[PDB]
RNA sequence: GGAAAACUUGAGUGCAGAAGAGGAAAGUGGAAUUCCAUGUGUAGCGGUGAAAUGCGCAGAGAUAUGGAGGAACACCAGUGGCGAAGGCGACUUUCUGGUCUGUAACUGACGCUGAUGUGCGAAAGCGUGGGGAUCAAACAGGAUUAGAUACCCUGGUAGUCCACGCCGUAAACGAUGAGUGCUAAGUGUUAGGGGGUUUCCGCCCCUUAGUGCUGCAGCUAACGCAUUAAGCACUCCGCCUGG
C-alpha cells in the first residue's frame, strides 16, 4: 500500500511513498481530458488572492461526473487510473450503452464489475440512487447537495457519510467532519466509501516535493517587519504581543469562529463538528 | 492427512512382496506423501503452529528410518532418493 | 413469565418468589457485580462444586 | 495511651514517646473507623 | 443412537421452562450423551426450532 | 392441551403393575414389559386410551348426564370424593350397597330418608 | 463421498410458484459441480420459535446431498445470503 | 384505552422506579422514590415501592388504565413490595413477568470494588 | 566392543473402532452494553457509610420500535475434555496435528536421552497500519481522613480488539527434567471395550489408558509423599554447594 525509501539522501531519508498497486492503467483516456492551466493564487484583476500557489507540475483535468445520471444502464469498469487534480483515484466506467466516463474509484472497485446509477439499483458499493431510496444506516458518498447539480460531499480520498435517519423530504447524515446535517431526499449519493485510503500517510519528505505539488514556501508571520504582518518585528525573536495570534490581515486566528450567520442551512445543521 | 485410497495407493509401488506393510521403504514414502500434504496446507496456513510439531515430528521419523536404511543396505537406500526426491 | 390467576396476589407472589430462586437471574446478576479474573472464578466454580 | 522509654535524654526521649504516642491513637481510630460496612437490610 | 437436531419432542423435554439447558446433575443422563445433546440443542437454537429464552 | 404429558403421567407412577404370578392373560395389549416379577404398563398405549376416555366423557356432561364416581380401594377411598366436588357429581367412598343401581325403588326410599 | 444436508427457511409471505421458482433455482446449485442430490424434502409451515426479520412462520426445507468437492454447497451459502427471501441456511456433514 | 396495560418496574440496588403504560408501551404515568422527597440512601428500601407504586398508579387519570399485568426488570430490595402494594391500590394485578436484562456473557463489566 | 546371522516383547506402520473448548481460515447467529434517530410521556436521574462532582426542561432517565458498531459467547459447565508448554468455551463448513482402544497382518532394535543449535512461548510492552463497544493505567474533579498521590464516586487517554513484524520474559508452579521397569489395597470419574442384565435405555456388573480423593510398606529433617512417589533401580540432560 505503501513503499518506504531507504536512507540514501539526506532529502530521501525519511520520505515515504505511495505504490500504485489499485492502478491498472497509467494512461489517461483521450476523449474526457480537458486543458487546466494553472491560476497560482491570482484572479482576475491579476493579482495573487490566495497565497502559496505556484508552478508545480503540469496538469490535464479529466472530465469525470459527479451528477450520475444515465438510469438503469449498466457501466462496466474498465480500469482504475491516476488523477493528478483530486486526493482519489477515478475509474473509468464503460456502459453497455457504450459511452465512457469517469466516476471517483470507490474503496472496494475491481475491474469487469457492473454499476448501475437509477433509482431502481441494488444497494452495492459504486451505485448511485437518490437518498430517499438508499436504506437507513450504510456509508455513502459522492453526495447531491442539490438536486441535478453533482455531488459535492464527501469526495476526498476515503470519505464516507453514514445516513442517520429520515425526515418528511429530508434525510439525516454524519458527515466525516462529525457534523449532524439534514440533505434533501431527492439527492443522489454514491453507494460506499471512496478508495487510496492510504493518501493521508504519505511523507513527502522533501522540500521539492511540496514544490511539485504547487505549494510555494510560507514564510510566517513573527518574522516579518511591522507593515506586512501583526506579528511584525521586535528585537530579536519577540513573543506575539497581542491578546490572540492574528492573519496578515488583522483578523484573530486562534479559536474565533468565521461562519457568516443569519443562513440559509442554519435551519439544517443539527450537530456541530466533532 | 491423506485418504485411504490415496494411502493404498502409494504402498504398491514401494511394497517388496504383498503383504509388507510397515517395510521401511513402504513407510518412508507414505510420509514423503504426508510430509508434502501439510507444508502445502501449512503454506496457506502460515500461522497454524499446533500442526508444525506434527510435521516436524513426522520429518524425524522419516529421517530416523532413512539412517536406518543406509546401516544395513546401501543399495536400497539409493534407490528411494531416485523413485521420490528426497536430498542428502 | 407465568401467568397466575383466579387467586389474590398474596398467594401468585409464593408461585413468583420460586419461579425466580429457580431460575439464572438473581445468582446471575449478583455474579455479574464487578469483573472477576478469569482465573479466579475458576476457583469460585471448584469452590461451588466441591462444596456441592 | 501509654508509652515508656528508658533513655537519659529528656528531650530525645520524647522524640520516641510521641512516636509511640502516635502509633497507639491510629491503632485505637483504624478499630472504630470500620463503621464503614455495606449491610442492606432485608 | 444419535440426537438429531430436527427431533424436537425428545430434544425439548430437555430444554428448560424459560430456554436454557438442564445440568445432567438433575436429569439423569451419562457424559456422552449430554455432550452430543448440546450440540444438536444449538443447532436446533440456531434454526428456530428451539428459542434462546422464552 | 390434549393429553396428560409424558414427564407426569409415569411421575404418579402408573407404569408399574400388580405381580407376574398375578397375571391376567388379556391384559396382554396393555403390558410393555415386567421387569422383577412386576409388569411394565406401555405407556405410550395408555395415552392412546385416556384421550379417548377424555373423548366421550366431554360430551357426556354436555348432554347434562350425571357420572357416577365409585371409589372403595383403602389407597383410594377420599381421593374420588374431593373430585367429585369439584366435578359437582356424586361419589361413593364406603362398600356398594348391594342394589343403588338396579334396587333403587328401595333405595331412593331411603334417599328420600 | 461426503454426505451433506442443508436445511433453508423462506418467507411466510410469498405466494406458490414464486416459492418453487426458489427451490428450483437451488437444486440446480445444489446439483452443480458434481452433486448429485438424493431427496429433497420439505416441511410445512412451522411456528418458529422466536422473530427473525421480524416474521412469525417459515417453510422449512431438506436437501440431502452427497459430494466430495465443497462446491455445490458453499455456492449455496454465497447465494442464499444475497437474497432477501431466504432467511437462514445451514449445511451440516453427516459421517 | 380504558383498563388495559404493562405496569414496568425496575428496582435497582438505589431508587425503585415505576413507570405504567399501555399494553403498546406509551408511557402513561410514572413515578420515583426521589419524587416523593425520599433524597438519597432511603430510596433503597420496601417501604419506599409502598408509596412509589400507587402515586403512579393512582395519578394516571387520563384513560382509567386499571389493569397492570406488572413487568419485573431489576435486582433490588423492594421488588417484591412494589407488587404487594400495588394491590394497595388496587389494580387486578394477573401476569407477574421477570424480565430482567441477563447477557449470554456480552460486555466486560466493571472493576470490583475495594 | 567389532563382524556375519536368527528372533519378537521395545519402537513404528497396517486393519477396525472411538473421544475431544487441539490448532488455522472463512462464514452464520442470539442475549446484553454503548451511541444515534423516532414515538409516547414528566421531574429528577445517577451514585455512596453518608453526600457531592456529573447528567436533565435545547425533554433526561423510564418505556416501545427500528438502526449502526465493537467486544465477548449465559445455560450446558464437572477436582470434566484436549495440547509439549503457554493455553483452549456460540454455531457451521473446509484444511490439518496428536492421543487412546482392539486385532494381530507386517518391518525386525529401527530405541532412549540430548550439549551447541533451531522453533513455540500468558500478560504488559514496542513498530507499521486498522478499529474503537465496554472496561480502564496516566490524568481531571467531588468526598472521606488526623493526613494523601491511597481506598470510594463522576469523567477519561494509551491500552484492551484485528492484521503483519518484534520483544522472549511470569509464583511460566505439581515451587517436583525425560525414559523404562518393579512394589498393599479401597474409592470417585472420563473415552471406551466389553459385558451380564437390560432400561422403556435402565442399569448394575469385569476391561487399556487418563484424571482425582483416601491409605500400608518404604521414604522424609519435619510437614508430608505414597502404582499420577518425594518408594526401590538403571540411563542421559539441566543445575546447587553460607547470607
Amino acid at each position: 500500500a505503501i513503499k518506504k525509501y531507504k536512507p540514501i539522501t539526506n532529502g530521501r531519508r525519511n520520505m515515504t511513498s505511495l505504490d500504485f498497486a489499485e492502478i491498472t492503467k497509467t494512461t489517461p483516456e483521450k476523449s474526457l481530458l480537458k486543458p487546466l492551466p494553472k491560476k497560482a493564487g491570482r484572479n482576475n484583476q491579476g493579482k495573487l488572492t490566495v497565497r502559496h500557489h505556484g508552478g508545480g507540475h503540469k496538469r490535464q483535468y479529466r472530465v469525470i461526473d459527479f451528477k450520475r445520471n444515465k438510469d438503469g444502464i449498466n457501466a462496466k469498469v474498465d480500469s482504475i487510473q491516476y488523477d493528478p487534480n483530486r486526493s482519489a483515484n477515478i475509474a473509468l466506467v464503460v456502459y453497455a450503452d457504450g459511452e465512457k466516463r469517469y466516476i471517483i474509484a470507490p474503496k472496494g472497485l475491481e475491474v469487469g464489475q457492473i454499476v448501475e446509477s437509477g433509482a431502481e439499483a441494488d444497494i452495492k458499493v459504486g451505485n448511485a440512487l437518490p437518498l430517499q431510496n438508499i436504506p437507513v444506516g450504510t456509508v455513502v458518498h459522492n453526495i447531491e447537495l442539490k438536486p441535478g447539480k453533482g455531488g459535492q460531499i464527501a469526495r476526498s480520498a476515503g470519505a464516507s457519510a453514514q445516513v442517520l435517519g429520515k425526515e418528511g423530504k429530508y434525510v439525516l447524515i454524519r458527515l466525516r467532519s462529525g457534523e449532524v446535517r439534514m440533505i434533501l431526499s431527492t439527492c443522489r449519493a454514491t453507494i460506499g466509501q471512496v478508495g487510496n485510503l492510504q493518501h493521508e500517510l504519505v511523507n513527502v519528505g522533501k522540500a521539492g516535493r511540496s514544490r511539485w505539488k504547487g505549494i510555494r514556501p510560507t514564510v510566517r508571520g513573527s518574522v516579518m517587519n511591522p507593515n506586512d504582518h501583526p506579528h511584525g518585528g521586535g528585537e530579536g525573536r519577540a513573543p506575539i504581543g497581542r491578546p490572540s495570534p492574528m492573519s496578515p490581515w488583522g483578523k484573530p486566528t486562534l479559536g474565533k469562529k468565521t461562519r457568516r450567520g443569519k443562513k440559509s442551512s442554519d435551519k439544517l445543521i443539527v450537530r456541530g463538528r466533532k | 492427512a491423506i485418504s485411504q485410497e490415496r494411502k493404498n495407493e502409494i504402498i504398491k509401488e514401494y511394497r517388496v512382496h504383498e503383504t509388507d506393510t510397515g517395510s521401511p521403504e513402504v513407510q518412508i514414502a507414505v510420509l514423503t506423501a504426508e510430509i508434502n500434504a501439510v507444508n502445502e496446507h501449512l503454506r496457506t496456513h502460515k500461522k497454524d503452529h499446533h500442526s508444525r510439531r506434527g510435521l516436524l515430528k513426522m520429518v524425524g521419523r522419516r529421517r530416523h528410518l532413512l539412517n536406518y536404511l543406509r546401516s544395513k543396505d546401501i543399495q536400497r537406500y539409493r534407490e528411494l532418493i531416485k523413485s521420490l526426491g528426497i536430498r542428502r | 413469565t407465568v401467568v397466575r390467576k383466579n387467586e389474590s396476589l398474596e398467594d401468585a407472589l409464593r408461585r413468583f418468589k420460586r419461579s425466580v430462586s429457580k431460575s439464572g437471574t438473581i445468582q446471575e446478576v449478583r455474579k455479574r457485580e464487578f469483573y472477576e479474573k478469569p482465573s479466579v472464578k475458576r476457583k469460585k466454580k471448584s469452590e461451588a462444586a466441591r462444596k456441592r | 495511651l501509654r508509652a515508656e522509654e528508658r533513655n537519659d535524654d529528656l528531650y530525645a526521649g520524647i522524640d520516641l514517646i510521641n512516636n509511640k504516642l502516635e502509633r497507639q491513637v491510629r491503632k485505637y481510630k483504624t478499630r472504630i473507623n470500620r463503621k464503614s460496612r455495606d449491610r442492606g437490610d432485608q | 443412537t444419535h440426537i438429531d437436531y430436527k427431533d424436537t419432542e425428545l430434544l425439548k423435554r430437555f430444554i428448560s421452562e424459560r430456554g436454557k439447558i438442564l445440568p445432567r446433575r438433575v436429569t439423569g443422563t451419562s457424559a456422552k450423551y449430554q455432550r452430543m445433546l448440546t450440540t444438536a440443542i444449538k443447532r436446533s437454537r440456531h434454526m428456530a426450532l428451539l428459542p434462546y429464552v422464552k | 392441551m390434549a393429553v396428560i404429558s409424558m414427564k407426569q403421567l409415569l411421575e404418579a407412577g402408573v407404569h408399574f403393575g400388580h405381580q407376574t404370578r398375578r397375571w391376567n392373560p388379556k391384559m396382554k395389549k396393555y403390558i410393555f414389559t415386567e421387569r422383577n416379577g412386576i409388569y411394565i404398563i406401555d405407556l405410550q398405549k395408555t395415552v392412546k386410551k385416556v384421550d379417548e376416555a377424555y373423548n366421550f366423557l366431554k360430551q357426556v356432561s354436555e348432554d347434562g348426564g350425571q357420572v357416577l364416581f365409585v371409589g372403595t380401594k383403602k389407597q383410594a377411598q377420599e381421593s374420588v370424593k374431593s373430585e367429585a366436588e369439584r366435578a359437582g357429581q356424586f361419589y361413593i367412598n364406603q362398600r356398594w350397597l348391594g342394589g343403588l343401581l338396579t334396587n333403587y325403588k328401595t333405595i331412593s326410599k331411603r334417599i328420600k330418608r | 463421498m461426503r454426505t451433506y444436508e442443508v436445511m433453508y427457511i423462506v418467507r411466510p409471505n410469498i405466494e406458490e410458484d414464486a416459492k418453487k421458482a426458489l427451490v428450483e433455482r437451488f437444486n440446480g446449485i445444489l446439483a452443480t459441480e458434481g452433486a448429485e442430490v438424493l431427496e429433497a424434502k420439505d416441511w410445512g409451515k412451522r411456528r418458529l420459535a422466536y422473530e427473525i426479520n421480524d416474521f412469525k412462520d417459515g417453510f422449512y426445507n431438506i436437501v440431502r446431498v452427497k459430494s466430495d468437492n465443497n462446491k455445490a454447497t458453499d455456492e449455496f451459502q454465497r447465494l442464499a445470503k444475497i437474497s432477501d427471501d431466504i432467511i437462514r441456511y445451514m449445511v451440516i456433514r453427516e459421517d | 384505552n380504558i383498563e388495559n396495560g404493562v405496569a414496568h418496574i425496575r428496582s435497582t440496588f438505589n431508587n425503585t422506579i415505576v413507570t405504567i403504560t399501555d399494553e403498546f408501551g406509551n408511557a402513561l404515568s410514572w413515578s420515583s422514590a426521589g419524587a416523593l422527597g425520599f433524597k438519597g440512601s432511603k430510596k433503597s428500601t420496601p417501604f419506599a415501592a409502598q408509596m412509589a407504586s400507587e402515586t403512579a398508579s393512582k395519578s394516571a387519570m387520563e384513560h382509567g388504565l386499571k389493569t397492570v399485568e406488572v413487568t419485573v426488570k431489576g435486582p433490588g430490595p423492594g421488588r417484591e413490595s412494589a407488587i404487594r402494594a400495588l394491590q394497595s391500590a388496587g389494580l387486578e394485578v394477573t401476569a407477574i413477568r421477570d424480565v430482567t436484562p441477563v447477557p449470554h456473557n456480552g460486555c466486560r463489566p466493571p472493576k470490583r470494588r475495594r
